[PDB]
RNA sequence: CUGGUAAUUGGAAUGAGUACAAUCUAAAUCCCUUAACGAGGAUCCAUUGGAGGGCAAGUCUGGUGCCAGCAGCCGCGGUAAUUCCAGCUCCAAUAGCGUAAUUUAAGUUGUUGCAGUUAAAAAGCUCGUAGUUGGACUUUGGGAUGUCCCGUUACUUUGAAGAAAUUAGAGUGCUCAAAGCAAGCCUACGCUCUGUAUACAUUAGCAUGGGAUAACAUUAUAGGAU
RNA sequence: GGGCUCGAAGACGAUCAGAUACCGUCCUAGUCUCAACCAUAAACGAUGCCGACCAGGGAUCGGCGGAUGUUGCUAGGACUCCGCCGGCACCUUAUGAGAAAUCAAAGUUUUUGGGUUCCGGGGGGAGUAUGGUCGCAAGGCUGAAACUUAAAGGAAUUGAC
RNA sequence: UUUUUUUUUUUU
């Protein structure tokens, strides 16, 4: 949200679920954030480089977090040349 | 029996979006349904949808962005003049900054903002946001 | 569920009209029974004192509530009227002329007094409040 | 003085975390009220809303305890609610103040129409429900004021909302449920996905990951 | 308040079930509701088995068995202790006792 | 669901997406019409004709080869019955039920079923009167229903 | 220096009243104006309801003792009464305030917008005429540039017309205000053509553009179109 | 017409302070059937019907498709496995609802609108009075008011019993 | 499975 002038007005921008697109609220203590490390040509972890995924409590309580994260990681690894 | 195919389509999309599904199925298809979906897609509330031919009313598969809070039908289709749009939006939409009411006017099926722009009235079909 | 047909306005209107009678307030003001009641739809009524009566207070209280039996002049109906304030029954006599008002709950008993819906406002053209405060004096005749 | 027992408390005491928005972003639980006192303590105000006695029947009579309802807020988008039951009124009030501090949440404020100046009302239509009590907030134009009962009005004032329309259904004379429904309605402000939030989220390191080395000792 | 999902009986997709007579008091009770027990015991009690066997008039003989189906009303079943009052969670268990 | 019961069965035919005749079929449209007319002359209803064609002559759908429905072909040749086949069968069922009830006064189930069947007959007859498949004077009467068939 | 209190002191101010006079007025009266009078306990003396909670205000003092009484409701009173009868003090409004059909609150009549398992509630079951409701399908696109190419109704847009008064609303110092439709410059033997706008108005009727969504009627024994 | 059994009413025997009862004994009407009435039940899932969507799982009834190996049997039937449709239900779960108890429909409801019927509006008076209508009768259906009253009532918690 | 009836009004 912005003013007519163009100033940012919101207190903060909440994160969104990587799978459901839902807004992750401040009291959502079932939500998690995961970093998947990247590997070089020799299968060694490159420090500081990873793909970040966030899951809201709703999807994790449903048990669908595993498959959603698997699909998201597969797509992101295909895009990022991590194989 | 089936009375409003548009209601069934919108309710299926709403339930699927709440469940988090990436795709939903609409059966039977209709040109009113297609126009509603095109209005929704114009504003980024849905992805690509595909019509399936079966030598019958048809079928539609809709991609869901995850941006749809709620889409609904209004029944019966009340008469809405150009001056009643403000009241209808106040009744139905969460805010004046976003959200759309779909009307069927003699100029075609369109959202309420376009109806205000063209100064055309008609009948209310539904809403989405 | 409700009827929603665009051509079903008549049914909705008729259903509301029929269901309004289940409302007690609506039925009271639309049955035309207020004219058969002692006041006949008036805020006040004059009457003649027939007899002083003591009414026992309801549980858990214990008292003798002083009331008067009054016959309304305009229709001859007999009612019980409470006489408020300490010792104000001494200002009432048989065959006296009294102005009667409602007890404040629109035809229902108030407090621990059973079956009394009226109170005395004036006696012999002088308000009971003035008599209680000695502002005025009850006419001798 | 204060000896933090949590990673968040250690970071807040070490000045690594300086704004409540940093904690709100990652949805981290807050289990020490000293965190809130350090972050937004100076601007916070408290108010006891109700002292409610409750009784438990026992073999030798009724054991009475008192329920304290406390509301805290900075009047600038932060508000918290606290409920505590104790034998003594003072102990209950202290516990309620602590709990209200621990439960402070961010409140999103938007514009009714034209977006000039600071936000003045709720961004959208929101509804809260506790027990049978349902509280609905509707955006209102500038100058409309807070159209609400005294309990919701106080809760909204502590949240910094300038004008809003409200409606309530159910047993609003149940003060606890009324205030809890108002609080739930206010919390739901930041959960509604609007078109202005359609932008892709760009994640940032969590405080436990950003300051992992410091917390490693 | 409703305390049993089945309403204390075993009727589903059915209008009426004919009743039985309680084997103890003779009270009428729907068959699907009556507490039914099947008792299979030796005619000769274990105490008298040896004495009866010693007096057998044949080289070999297997003692018969007594078969009885008992159908109780709820009151008699509780009073006779065929069934007992259980806790709210324990009365949802349907398996027979081990 | 069912009109006069609580059944919710969904068993039905599944017409293929292909509307053209199969390649192996070689019969011609006029030939198919000739066989249909012959069967109708022999006293077969359109449903029976279609069943026979499908089961014996390899004609899955008459419309695929002829381009028109069986009843349309029969009408074009002046062979359609005076009353439609489904209404005829409903009336036949009603007549049978009434004949059975004549000797069974205690059979209240048969009375219930007769009420249902006659309601169906009347609704169908009203529809056929609306579409001018029956004369406006047509009326179903239980007393002389047996004459109609 | 800054504030609050005092039937302590001190002089100032003034209208309620009174009254020449003028003014007002058809004639009177009132108002406005104004000679002479008119305030210290400024006796030129403010009342109506309350003080447990809802709901602002006393665990003060005396009397009564489930009596008398209060109390819209919950409750007070049985010998230590914040609740009655009184004194003092305090609170609310204030030249006003108390008491005895109708609106809101009432989403407790629910079209927007209520309920029907156990709170009040779905007919024992099915059929069924009025009523209400009723699946899909018939011309889309580009090129260009509002324009060119390939039966009856509902509904909506626009226009006319649709008494004033009342409502909303523009202007205007009746000393202000409720009002009213006045009025303003300058003292010119006058002027501002002074102003006395504008909006709103269910349904139904009249005229007009649109042809999405709907309703009724029609279709093939060709007796069809040309 | 039947009338075995049981058994309103009734009669006795007990128990009891009494016992017009509970317990025992004998029994009329009834209980059964036919013809004609009656139309009410906690007639209950205390939960209208049609249609759409909506989690998982194992059982089971009917039909059907496929696979496979046996049968003291006559391609079939019985059994085994995998599926589809329809049905009576059950178990787990909340991302749902609810005042909760609970409910996979009592969900998709202040983010309120698929179609349609019935029906409630604090507690009593009262399912009463009156009128009408049906019934041989018993009674059924339709169905008020005067007046009275601050609670009655639902779910759940602790204690006491 | 013999028999077991009753506890003035208000208030704590
Ligand atoms: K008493
Ligand atoms: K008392
Ligand atoms: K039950
Ligand atoms: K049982
Ligand atoms: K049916
Ligand atoms: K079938
Ligand atoms: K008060
Ligand atoms: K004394
Ligand atoms: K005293
Ligand atoms: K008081
Ligand atoms: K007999
Ligand atoms: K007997
Ligand atoms: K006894
Ligand atoms: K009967
Ligand atoms: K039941
Ligand atoms: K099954
Ligand atoms: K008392
Ligand atoms: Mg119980
Ligand atoms: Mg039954
Ligand atoms: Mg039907
Ligand atoms: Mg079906
Ligand atoms: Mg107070
Ligand atoms: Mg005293
Ligand atoms: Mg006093
Ligand atoms: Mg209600
Ligand atoms: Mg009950
Ligand atoms: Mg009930
Ligand atoms: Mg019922
Ligand atoms: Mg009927
Ligand atoms: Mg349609
Ligand atoms: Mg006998
Ligand atoms: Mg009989
Ligand atoms: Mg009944
Ligand atoms: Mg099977
Ligand atoms: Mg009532
Ligand atoms: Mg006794
Ligand atoms: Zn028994």
């Amino acid at each position: 949200m912005q003013n007519e002038e163009g100033q940012n007005v919101d207190l903060y921008i909440p994160r969104k679920c990587s799978a459901t697109n839902r807004v992750i609220t401040s009291k959502d203590h079932a939500s998690v954030q995961l970093n998947v490390g990247h590997l070089d040509d020799k299968g060694l972890y490159i420090p500081g480089s990873f793909t970040t995924f966030a899951l809201c409590g709703f999807i994790r309580a449903q048990g669908d977090a595993d498959s959603a994260l698997d699909r998201l990681w597969q797509k992101k690894k295909v895009e990022a040349r991590q194989q | 029996v089936r009375v409003s195919v548009l209601n069934d389509a919108l309710k299926s999309m709403y339930n699927a979006e709440k469940r988090g599904k990436r795709q939903v199925m609409i059966r039977p298809s209709s040109k009113v349904i297609i126009k509603f979906l095109i209005v929704m897609q114009k504003h980024g509330y849905i992805g690509e949808f595909e019509y399936v031919d079966d030598h019958r009313s048809g079928k539609i598969v809709v991609e869901l962005n995850g941006r749809l809070n709620k889409c609904g039908v209004i029944s019966p289709r009340f008469d809405v003049g150009v001056k009643e749009i403000e009241g209808w939006t106040a009744r139905l939409l969460p805010s004046r900054q976003f959200g759309y009411i779909v009307l069927t006017t003699s100029a075609g099926i369109m959202d309420h903002e376009e109806a205000r722009r063209k100064n055309v009235g008609g009948k209310v079909l539904g809403f989405f946001y | 569920g409700k009827t929603r047909g665009m051509g079903a306005g008549r049914k909705l209107k008729s259903h509301r009209r029929r269901q309004r009678w289940a409302d007690k307030s609506y039925k009271k003001s639309h049955l035309g029974n207020e004219w058969k009641k002692p006041f006949a739809g008036s805020s006040h009524a004059k009457g003649i004192v027939l007899e002083k009566i003591g009414i026992e207070a309801k549980q858990p209280n214990s008292a003798i509530r002083k009331c008067a039996r009054v016959q309304l002049i305009k229709n001859g109906k007999k009612i019980a009227a409470f006489v408020p304030n300490d010792g104000c029954l001494n200002y009432i006599e048989e065959n006296d002329e009294v102005l009667i008002a409602g007890f404040g709950r629109k035809g229902h008993a108030v407090g621990d007094i059973p079956g009394v819906r009226f109170k005395v406002v004036k006696v012999s053209g002088v308000s009971l409040l003035a008599l209680f405060k000695e502002k005025k004096e009850k006419p001798r005749s | 003085k204060w000896v933090p027992v949590t990673k968040l408390g250690r970071l807040v005491k070490d000045n690594k975390i300086r704004s409540l928005e940093q904690i709100y972003l990652h949805s981290l639980p807050i289990k020490e009220f000293q965190i809130i006192d350090t972050l937004i303590g100076p601007s916070l105000k408290d108010e006891v809303m109700k002292i409610m006695p409750v009784q438990k029947q026992t073999r030798a009579g009724q054991r009475t305890r008192f329920k304290a309802f406390v509301v805290v807020g900075d009047g600038n988008g932060h508000v918290g609610l606290g409920v505590k039951c104790s034998k003594e009124v003072a102990t209950a009030i202290r516990g309620a103040i602590i709990l209200a501090k621990l439960s402070v949440i961010p409140v999103r404020r938007g514009y009714w129409g034209n977006k000039i100046g600071k936000p003045h009302t709720v961004p959208c239509k929101v509804t809260g429900k506790c027990g049978s009590v349902t509280v609905r907030m509707v955006p209102a134009p500038r100058g409309a004021g807070i159209v609400a009962a005294r309990v919701p009005k106080k809760v909204l004032q502590f949240a910094g909302i300038e004008d809003v329309f409200t409606s309530s259904r159910g047993s609003t004379k149940t003060l606890g449920n009324f205030v809890k429904a108002t609080f739930d309605c206010l919390m739901k402000t930041y959960g509604f996905l609007t078109p202005d939030f359609w932008k892709e989220t760009r994640f940032t390191k969590s405080p436990f990951q950003e300051y992992a080395d410091i917390l490693s000792k | 308040t409703f305390k049993r999902r089945n309403g204390g009986r075993n009727k589903h997709g059915r209008g009426h079930t004919k009743f039985i007579r309680c084997s103890n008091c003779g009270k009428c009770c729907p068959k699907d509701k009556a507490i039914k027990r099947f008792l299979v015991r030796n005619i000769v009690e274990q105490a008298a088995v040896r004495d009866v066997q010693e007096a057998c008039a044949f080289e070999t003989y297997t003692l018969p068995k007594l078969y009885l189906k008992m159908q109780y009303c709820v009151s008699c079943a509780i009073h006779s202790k065929v069934v007992r009052v259980r806790s709210v969670t324990d009365r949802r268990v349907r398996e027979p006792p081990q | 669901g069912r009109m006069h019961s609580r059944g919710k069965g969904i068993s039905a035919s599944a017409l293929p997406y292909k509307r053209t005749p199969p390649s192996w079929l070689k019969i011609s449209a006029p030939d198919v019409e000739d066989n249909i007319c012959k069967f109708a002359k022999k006293g077969l209803t359109p449903s029976q004709i279609g069943v026979i064609l499908r089961d014996s002559h390899g004609i899955a759908q008459v419309k695929s080869v002829t381009g028109s429905k069986i009843l349309r072909i029969l009408k074009a040749h002046g062979l359609a019955p005076e009353i439609p086949e489904d209404l005829y069968h409903l009336i036949k069922k009603a007549v049978a039920i009434r004949k059975h009830l004549e000797r069974n006064r205690k059979d209240k189930d048969s009375k219930f079923r007769l009420i249902l069947v006659e309601s169906r007959i009347h609704r169908l007859a009203r529809y056929y009167k609306k579409t001018k498949k029956l004369p406006p004077v047509w009326k179903y009467e239980s007393t002389t229903a047996s004459t109609l068939v």
